[PDB]
């Protein structure tokens, strides 16, 4: 009956065992993101999804279930991607970035405290709710059913984790890994490139291990010491020493008044144009 | 072929 309820309009994303479609509800004409997941932990997470409510997390509107799939009728977010919307601003400050990160931290803290790990947190996952200038930023794809293609069986049979035993020191998803990812996104939000952007893949591995991050001139010249301090606490190499979302939310750059109001759009926008593949 | 939750 899923085709009796919804008109399928386009594919918005696809992963190993889950995909998201733009759909129109036939009865009402309203648009939604339908996340289709190929079949205890998933059912327990759905139970939690049903109960939780956060202004920065896509709403679960309904669930349909077949013998082979769950169909999660989700809120559609139509405001565009984080970095596209920064390019369209014309003016941009540290406090603008801090306000986005505060929202992301709040969302991910709420997931974490309800036993959900976000997984593979990428800039593309962070979408504005509406076209309006003051729009909330939204987390969209997250949790057990995150669309990623991990290991050599992801596409073939929809099964993640086929990775040679010497490769992974630990299971690749955790609350601390989500926090590190938020550190990286913060870094790029303030300069327009990821840390160690110009290092080879092999050197990047070593640099990340070493954990001594750099804030190069001229790009970081007019950025606050507070911002750099905040970022370093999330990029911290030791996951036991790394800030949790809770601890990050209490840092002066987020919670206080250390975030600057200087226009950094000129440099950040040039770097986004230079460095983002889709520019 | 679906059951609607709730
Ligand atoms: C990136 C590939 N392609 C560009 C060539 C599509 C661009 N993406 C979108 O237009 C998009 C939109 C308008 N909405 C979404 C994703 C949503 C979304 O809007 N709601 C939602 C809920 C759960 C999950 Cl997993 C995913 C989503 C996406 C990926
Ligand atoms: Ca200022």
């Amino acid at each position: 009956n899923i085709r009796k309820t919804f008109i399928f309009m386009e594919v918005l994303g696809s992963g190993a065992f889950s995909e998201v479609f733009l759909v129109k509800q036939r009865l009402t004409g309203k648009l939604f993101a339908l996340k289709c997941i190929k079949k205890s932990s998933l059912e327990n997470e759905i139970a939690v999804l049903k109960k939780i409510k956060h202004e920065n997390i896509v709403t679960l509107e309904d669930i349909y279930e077949s013998t082979t799939h769950y169909y999660l009728v989700m809120q559609l977010v139509s405001g565009g991607e984080l970095f596209d919307r920064i390019l369209e601003r014309g003016v941009y400050t540290e406090k603008d970035a801090s306000l986005v990160i505060q929202q992301v931290l709040s969302a991910v803290k709420y997931l974490h405290e309800n036993g959900i790990v976000h997984r593979d947190l990428k800039p593309e996952n962070l979408l504005y709710l509406t076209p309006e200038e003051n729009s909330k930023i939204m987390i969209t794809d997250f949790g057990l059913s995150k669309m990623e293609q991990n290991g050599i069986m992801s596409t073939a049979c929809g099964t993640p984790g086929y990775v040679a035993p010497e490769v992974l020191a630990q299971k690749p998803y955790s609350k601390a890994v989500d926090c590190w990812s938020i550190g990286v996104i913060t870094y790029i939000l303030l300069c327009g490139y990821p840390p160690f952007y110009e290092e080879t893949e092999s050197k990047l591995f070593e640099k990340i291990k070493e954990g001594y991050y750099e804030f190069e001139s001229p790009f970081w010249d007019d950025i606050s010491e507070s911002a750099k301090d905040f970022i370093c606490h999330l990029l911290e190499k030791d996951p036991n020493e790394r800030y949790t979302c809770e601890k990050a939310l209490s840092h002066p750059w987020i919670d206080g008044n250390t975030a600057l109001h200087r226009d950094i759009y000129p440099s950040v926008s040039l770097q986004i144009q230079k460095n983002f593949a889709k520019s | 072929g679906v059951s609607k939750f709730a």
